[PDB]
C-alpha cells in the first residue's frame, strides 16, 4: 500500500531553520520523482520542489531556490526538504507528493485537489 | 582491360540490390504502404531497376565484347529501352521533387486530400508515358538519324576491325528537342521547386535557432541535404546532356571514351537514387532496420 | 449451400457500403485539424474561445480559416487530474496552451501553468504533439508592470539577472520594462521546452491579448508551420 | 467541514470490511489450481487445436 | 477530533495486514512448484481489422464470439465480424473521444462513451432496419473509462468522476452508485454471476462491489501506481489487475490479498488490458511497448509475446470459449491471436 508520512513541524520564529522527514513505504522509492506542495491557510495547493529519481537534477519555484534544500535517500528510503530561514507566509501543510507513475518524467497532478500519491504532512507556523 | 567487367557488374548488382531493397522494405512495411508518397519513391525503384536490368547489361556486353550480334533490330529495341527508362527515372525524380515542393509548401495543411489517387496515376502515367513519345516513337521510325545518315555509316564500321557496334546517333533537332523534354525543363522544376524547399526550411530553422538561443540553458542540414542530392544528379546526368547538345555542332567529334563515361555517369544514377531518399527519410531508415533486423 | 451463399453475398454488400461511408468519413477526416485548448481557470481561455467562435465534459468550436477546417476541443467540466485523460489528444496538431502572463503574482498561478506545461512537454505519448503557447492578458501585464505593482523580481528571481533579447522585436511605444517582462515570461517556457531538444515538437510562444482578433490567424499559422516542419524532418530538411 | 464525515466513512467502511472471513492462501491456490486443471482440456489458446478444428484457417 | 479517527483507522489497516499475513500460510509460488510448466505458447495474427482512421482505445467480444466491437477516437464504433472480416455496422458517434465500449450479452445494444460525460447505447436491430441511440446516460462529471452490461437493462459505467454507477437504461436512472474509489476509476470487470464487480482505480487500489448492495465489499492495495486493467479469474473467486507498474497481479476475494505477481526486468512501461483465458491458466496482459506478454497465471513466466501491433496496446479481449484473444491498438488496427 502506498503510504506517505511526515515528520517534524511545530512553531517556529521568522528567520529560523526547519527541516522536514517524509518516511515513505509500499513502493519502490528510487523509481518515483519526489515533490514537494504546500497548501497555505485559505490558499490552494503550491509546489515547492521536485528531486529526480537518482536526485542529480533539482529545481525550486523561484521563491524557494537557495533559502531550501531537498534531498532523498534511496537506500533509507525517506526524503528530506532543509527549510532554512522561513518567512512568515512559508506557514503551510508542506506535502510530500510522489509522480503518478514511474520512470515517466511528466509529474502533472502532484498539485491536483485529490490526488491519491501525495504524503499528508505537517502544519508549520512562522510566527513571533 | 577486362578487370573493367568487375567494375561494372558490381555498379549493376549494388543498383538492382539498393532497388530491391526499396520495394521489399515498403511492401513489407505496412506503415509505408499506406502513404501516397511512398509511392513515387517505389515507382523509381521500378525505373532503376528496369534500367539495371534491361539496359546495363546490355551496354557492359556492348563494350566488353564491342560486337552486336542481336542486329540492327535488337539495336533499335535497346537504345529505345534506354532512352525510356533514363526518361522515366528523370520524370520520377522531378515529380518527387515537385510533390515535396507542394507538400511543403503550397498546401500542407490540405496535402492529404489533394494527393488524390488520381492525381498519382496521373501524374506517373506522365512519368511513364511522356518517355514514350521521345524514345520508341522516333527511335523505331528513324527519325533520329534523318539527315545524317551519311554520318551514320562513316562510324557504324571501323573497318580496322570487322566487329560492328549498335550506335547512337542523334541529330540537332532531335537531340535538343529530347534533351530539352528530359533533361533541361525537369532540371529547372528540380532547381526552382528545391531552392524553394531551401528557403522555407532555412526560415523554419532560424525561427528555431532564435527560439532554441532565447531558451538555451546558459539550419545547414537541409542546404546538406540539398546540395547532395542535386550535386548526386547533375554528376549523374548533365555532363551527358550537355555533349549530346554540343556534340551534334561539332561534326560529332567527341571521343568515343567521354560518351562512354557520360553515359555510365547517367547510369549510375539508378543506383544512387535507392541510397539517395531512402536514407536521407526517416521512414525509409526505419524500414530499412527493421529489415535488417528481421 | 445456397443459404449460406447469400448471407455470405448480403454480408458483403454490407461491408462494401460501409467501406464507401468509410472512405467518405476519412476523406473528410483528414481534411480536418483537431486541436486542444488548454489553459487555467482564471486565464482568458474562455474569452478566446467566445471571440473564436463570433455541463458536457468537451466543448467544441467549429471554424475555418483560408478554406481549412479546424476543431477546437475545450476540455471543460473535468476533474484536474489530467495525467489520463490528456493521453486521448496525442494525435492531435497541436496543444494550445493559454497562459495568464499577468498571474506571475495574484499564489503565483504562474509557476502553475509552467509546470503543467513542463508535464504536457515530458510527456511520453505528447512527444510528438506540438504545443501553441498563447501569453495571454498582456495588457494587464503591461498595467501592472506599469503601475509597479509587479513584484515578479523576487517571484522569478532570475529576473535581476535577465537581459531583453537582442531578437526581441517590442511594438512601438512598448515600454522596455514590459517587453523585459514578456520575453522573460516567454523565456521562462522556452526553457522547459528547449531542454527535450529532439526536434519531434516545437513550442510557438505568441503575445496575445484576450479579445484579439489575430488569434485564429495565430492559430493557422501555427499549424503551417508545424506540418511544413514536420515534413522538412521527415525529408532530413530539420 | 465534509472532511470529518468522509473521515467517519472511511473509518466505518474499514471497519466492515475488517470483519469478513478469510481463507489460507493454501485453499484458495488448491481451488485455483483445481479449477485450472479442469478446464485445462477445454482451453484452445493453453492447447494448439487442429487446424482444421479452428474456424480462423 | 479529526486526529483520534486516525488512530482507529491506522489501527484498523494494521489489524487487516495482520489477519492478511495470519492467512498467508503458504505462497502461490511455493506451492506451484511440482506443477507442470505450460512451455513456450506461439500465436500470430489471424485477422487484421482495417477501416479506423483513429487510434483504438477500447474493444469487447460478444457472446457468439464471432462479433467484435472497436471503438476508435475518430468518432466510429464499428462491429466486425471475426469469422469473415466483415463490418457489420459503423456507429458514427456523437462525440469523437469515446474512450470506452460494450456488447451487450444478448446482442441486442451496445453501450460507448468518453469524454463526453454521456454512455449512449446504441440499438443494432431496430425493427425500422438503422442503428440509432436508444438512449443517452448523463449524470457523471468525468471520463467514462469503462462500462459493461449487466443485462438489456442494466449496465455498469465508470467514470473519471472516481465514481461507479448502475444504470437503468429503461428509465436512464442510477439505481446505484459507488463512491468508495478516490483516483480515477479506469476499468470494470464483471463476475460470471454478476452479482460482484471489481473497478481499478488510479488510487493504486482495487475494490470488489456488490452489485445490489451498493457497497465495496473488500479492498486491495497490492499495486503501487495507477491501475488501468481488471479481469476477473473464470471461476470468479480471483482476479487480476493492470497498472503503471508495469507488473500484473492477481488477487483472490476470499484471501483478501495478493496471490502473485508478474514482472519482468526488461519491462518498464505501463499495462492497458489484462484478460484470462477460459481456463484461466494463461493471463494475457497488453503493454505500452507495442506489444502483448503472455503470463502464466501459475507459473509467473512469460509464455508468450504478441508483437505484431506498431504502436500502444491499448486494449485486449478473449472469446466467451475461448478460441482465440483480439487485441487493439492506437495503430488503428485490430489483431487477432490463435
Ligand atoms: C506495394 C504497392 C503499394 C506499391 C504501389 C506503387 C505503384 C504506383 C507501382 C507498383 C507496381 C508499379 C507498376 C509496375 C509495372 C509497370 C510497367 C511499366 O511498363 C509501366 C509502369 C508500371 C505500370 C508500374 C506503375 C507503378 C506501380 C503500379
Ligand atoms: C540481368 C539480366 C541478364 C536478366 C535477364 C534479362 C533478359 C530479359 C534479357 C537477357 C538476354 C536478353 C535476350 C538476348 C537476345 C535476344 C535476341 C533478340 O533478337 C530478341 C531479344 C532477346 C531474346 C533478348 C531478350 C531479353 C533478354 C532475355
Ligand atoms: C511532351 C511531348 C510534347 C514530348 C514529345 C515531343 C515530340 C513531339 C518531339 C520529340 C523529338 C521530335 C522529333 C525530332 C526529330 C525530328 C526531325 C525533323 O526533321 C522533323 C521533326 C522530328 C521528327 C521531331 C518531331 C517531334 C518530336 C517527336
Ligand atoms: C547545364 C548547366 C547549365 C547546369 C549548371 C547547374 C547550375 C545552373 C546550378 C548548379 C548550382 C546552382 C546554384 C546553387 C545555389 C544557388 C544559391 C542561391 O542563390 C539560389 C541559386 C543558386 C545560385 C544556384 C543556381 C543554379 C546553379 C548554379
Ligand atoms: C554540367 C556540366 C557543365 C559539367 C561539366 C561537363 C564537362 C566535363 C563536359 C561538358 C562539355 C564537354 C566537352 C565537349 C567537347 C569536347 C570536345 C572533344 O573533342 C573532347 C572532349 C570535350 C572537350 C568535352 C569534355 C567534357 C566537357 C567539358
Ligand atoms: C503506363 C503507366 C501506367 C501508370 C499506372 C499508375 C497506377 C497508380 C497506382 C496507385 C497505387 C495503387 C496501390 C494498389 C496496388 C495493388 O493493386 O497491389
Ligand atoms: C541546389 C538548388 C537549391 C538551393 C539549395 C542549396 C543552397 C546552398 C546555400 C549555400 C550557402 C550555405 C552557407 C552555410 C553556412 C554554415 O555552414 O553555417
Ligand atoms: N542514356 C540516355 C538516354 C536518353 C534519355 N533521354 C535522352 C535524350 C536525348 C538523348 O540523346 C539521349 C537520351
Amino acid at each position: 500500500q502506498v503510504q506517505l508520512q511526515e515528520s517534524g513541524g511545530g512553531l517556529v520564529q521568522p528567520g529560523g531553520s526547519l527541516r522536514l522527514s517524509c518516511a515513505a513505504s509500499g513502493f519502490t522509492f528510487s523509481n518515483y520523482k519526489m515533490n514537494w506542495v504546500r497548501q497555505a491557510p485559505g490558499k490552494g495547493l503550491e509546489w515547492v520542489s521536485d528531486i529526480s529519481q537518482s536526485g542529480a537534477s533539482i529545481s525550486y519555484t523561484g521563491s524557494v531556490k537557495g533559502r531550501f534544500t531537498i534531498s532523498r535517500d534511496n537506500a533509507k528510503n525517506t526524503l528530506y526538504l532543509q527549510m532554512n530561514s522561513l518567512k512568515p507566509e512559508d506557514t503551510a501543510v508542506y506535502y510530500c507528493a510522489r509522480c503518478p507513475a514511474p520512470f515517466t518524467r511528466d509529474c502533472f497532478d502532484v498539485t491536483s485537489t485529490t490526488y491519491a500519491y501525495r504524503g499528508q504532512g505537517t502544519q508549520v507556523t512562522v510566527s513571533s | 582491360k577486362v578487370v573493367l567487367l568487375t567494375f561494372l557488374s558490381t555498379v549493376i548488382l549494388m543498383a538492382i540490390l539498393g532497388n530491391l531493397l526499396v520495394m521489399v522494405a515498403v511492401c513489407w512495411d505496412r506503415q509505408l504502404r499506406k502513404i501516397k508518397t511512398n509511392y513515387f519513391i517505389v515507382s523509381l525503384a521500378f525505373a532503376d531497376l528496369l534500367v539495371s536490368v534491361l539496359v546495363m547489361p546490355f551496354g557492359a556486353i556492348e563494350l566488353v565484347q564491342d560486337i552486336w550480334i542481336y542486329g540492327e533490330v535488337f539495336c533499335l529495341v535497346r537504345t529505345s529501352l534506354d532512352v525510356l527508362l533514363t526518361t522515366a527515372s528523370i520524370f520520377h525524380l522531378c515529380c518527387i521533387s515537385l510533390d515535396r515542393y507542394y507538400a511543403i509548401c503550397c498546401q500542407p495543411l490540405v496535402y492529404r486530400n489533394k494527393m488524390t489517387p488520381l492525381r498519382i496515376a496521373l501524374m506517373l502515367g506522365g512519368c511513364w508515358v511522356i518517355p514514350t513519345f521521345i524514345s520508341f516513337l522516333p527511335i523505331m521510325q528513324g527519325w533520329n538519324n534523318i539527315g545524317i545518315i551519311d554520318l551514320i555509316e562513316k562510324r557504324k564500321f571501323n573497318q580496322n576491325s570487322n566487329s560492328t557496334y549498335c550506335v547512337f546517333m542523334v541529330n540537332k533537332p532531335y537531340a535538343i528537342t529530347c534533351s530539352v523534354v528530359a533533361f533541361y525543363i525537369p532540371f529547372l522544376l528540380m532547381v526552382l521547386a528545391y531552392y524553394r524547399i531551401y528557403v522555407t526550411a532555412k526560415e523554419h530553422a532560424h525561427q528555431i535557432q532564435m527560439l532554441q538561443r532565447a531558451g538555451a540553458s546558459s539550419e545547414t542540414k537541409a542546404a546538406k541535404t540539398l546540395c547532395i542530392i542535386m550535386g548526386c544528379f547533375c554528376l549523374c546526368w548533365a555532363p551527358f546532356f550537355v555533349t549530346n547538345i554540343v556534340d551534334p555542332f561539332i561534326d560529332y567529334t567527341v571521343p568515343g571514351q567521354v560518351w562512354t563515361a557520360f553515359l555510365w555517369l547517367g547510369y549510375i544514377n539508378s543506383g544512387l537514387n535507392p541510397f539517395l531518399y531512402a536514407f536521407l527519410n526517416k521512414s525509409f531508415r526505419r524500414a530499412f532496420l527493421i529489415i535488417l533486423c528481421c | 449451400t445456397e443459404d449460406q451463399r447469400n448471407e455470405e453475398k448480403a454480408q458483403r454488400e454490407a461491408n462494401k457500403k460501409i467501406e464507401k461511408q468509410l472512405q467518405k468519413d476519412k476523406q473528410v477526416y483528414r481534411a480536418t485539424h483537431r486541436l486542444l485548448l488548454l489553459g487555467a481557470g482564471e486565464s482568458g481561455k474562455n474569452t478566446i474561445v467566445k471571440q473564436m467562435r463570433i455541463t458536457s465534459g468537451i466543448f467544441e468550436t467549429k471554424f475555418q480559416v483560408d478554406k481549412v477546417n479546424f476543431h477546437m476541443f475545450d476540455v471543460g467540466a473535468q476533474r484536474d487530474e489530467r495525467r489520463k485523460w490528456i493521453q486521448c489528444f496525442n494525435d492531435v496538431t497541436a496543444i494550445i496552451f493559454v497562459v495568464a502572463s499577468s498571474s506571475y503574482n495574484m499564489t503565483n498561478r504562474l509557476q502553475a501553468a509552467l509546470k503543467l506545461f513542463d508535464s504536457i512537454w515530458n510527456n511520453k505519448w505528447l512527444r510528438d504533439t506540438s504545443v501553441i503557447l498563447f501569453l495571454n492578458k498582456q495588457d494587464l501585464l503591461a498595467e501592472k508592470v506599469l503601475a509597479g505593482k509587479s513584484k515578479i523580481e523576487d517571484y522569478f528571481p532570475e529576473f535581476a539577472r535577465y537581459t531583453t533579447p537582442e531578437d526581441a522585436t517590442p511594438e512601438p511605444g512598448e515600454d522596455p520594462r514590459v517587453t523585459r517582462a514578456k520575453y522573460f515570461i516567454r523565456d521562462e517556457f522556452l526553457r522547459i521546452s528547449t531542454a527535450s531538444g529532439d526536434g519531434r515538437h516545437y513550442c510557438y510562444p505568441h503575445f496575445t491579448c484576450a479579445v484579439d482578433t489575430e488569434n485564429i490567424r495565430r492559430v493557422f499559422n501555427d499549424c503551417r508551420d508545424i506540418i511544413q516542419r514536420m515534413h522538412l524532418r521527415q525529408y532530413e530538411l530539420l | 467541514t465534509a472532511s470529518i464525515a468522509q473521515a467517519r466513512k472511511l473509518v466505518e467502511q474499514l471497519k466492515m470490511e475488517a470483519n469478513i472471513d478469510r481463507i489460507k492462501v493454501s485453499k484458495a491456490a488448491a481451488d485455483l489450481m483445481a479449477y485450472c486443471e479442469a478446464h485445462a482440456k477445454e482451453d484452445p489458446l493453453l492447447t494448439p487445436v487442429p487446424a482444421s478444428e479452428n474456424p480462423f484457417r | 477530533e479529526l486526529d483520534q479517527l486516525r488512530q482507529e483507522a491506522e489501527q484498523l489497516k494494521n489489524q487487516i495486514r495482520d489477519a492478511r499475513k495470519a492467512c498467508a500460510d503458504a505462497t502461490l509460488s511455493q506451492i506451484t512448484n511440482n506443477i507442470d510448466p505450460v512451455g513456450r505458447i506461439q500465436m500470430r495474427t489471424r485477422r487484421t481489422l482495417r477501416g479506423h482512421l483513429a487510434k483504438i482505445y477500447a474493444m469487447h467480444w460478444g457472446t457468439d464470439s464471432r462479433l467484435l466491437v472497436s471503438a476508435s477516437q475518430d468518432g466510429k464504433l464499428i462491429i466486425w465480424d471475426s469469422y469473415t472480416t466483415n463490418k457489420v455496422h459503423a456507429i458514427p458517434l456523437r462525440s469523437s473521444w469515446v474512450m470506452t465500449c460494450a456488447y451487450a450479452p444478448s446482442g441486442n445494444y451496445v453501450a460507448c462513451g468518453g469524454l463526453d460525460n454521456i454512455c449512449s447505447i446504441y440499438n443494432l436491430k431496430t425493427r425500422e432496419g438503422n442503428v440509432r441511440v436508444s438512449r443517452e446516460l448523463a449524470g457523471h462529471t468525468g471520463y467514462l473509462s469503462c462500462c459493461r452490461f449487466l443485462d438489456d437493462n442494466q449496465i455498469v459505467t465508470s467514470s473519471g468522476d472516481t465514481t461507479c454507477a448502475l444504470w437503468d437504461i429503461e428509465t436512464g436512472q442510477q439505481t446505484t452508485t459507488f463512491t468508495g474509489h478516490t483516483g480515477d476509476v479506469m476499468s470494470l470487470s464483471l463476475a460470471p454471476d454478476t452479482r460482484l464487480f471489481v473497478s481499478g482505480a488510479c488510487d493504486a487500489s482495487a475494490k470488489l462491489w456488490d452489485v445490489r448492495e451498493g457497497m465495496c465489499r473488500q479492498t486491495f492495495t497490492g499495486h503501487e501506481s495507477d491501475i488501468n486493467a481488471i479481469c476477473f479469474f473464470p471461476n470468479g473467486n480471483a482476479f487480476a489487475t493492470g497498472s503503471d507498474d508495469a507488473t500484473c497481479r492477481l488477487f483472490d476475494l476470499r484471501a483478501d490479498q495478493e496471490l502473485m505477481t508478474y514482472s519482468h526486468d526488461n519491462i518498464i512501461c505501463g499495462i492497458t488490458s489484462v484478460s484470462f483465458s477460459k481456463s484461466g491458466r494463461l493471463l494475457l496482459a497488453g503493454y505500452d511497448d507495442f506489444n502483448c506478454n503472455v503470463w502464466d497465471a501459475l507459473k509467473a513466466d512469460r509464455a508468450g509475446v504478441l508483437a505484431g501491433h506498431d504502436n500502444r496496446v491499448s486494449c485486449l479481449g478473449v472469446t466467451d470459449d475461448g478460441m482465440a484473444v483480439a487485441t487493439g491498438s492506437w495503430d488503428s488496427f485490430l489483431k487477432i491471436w490463435n
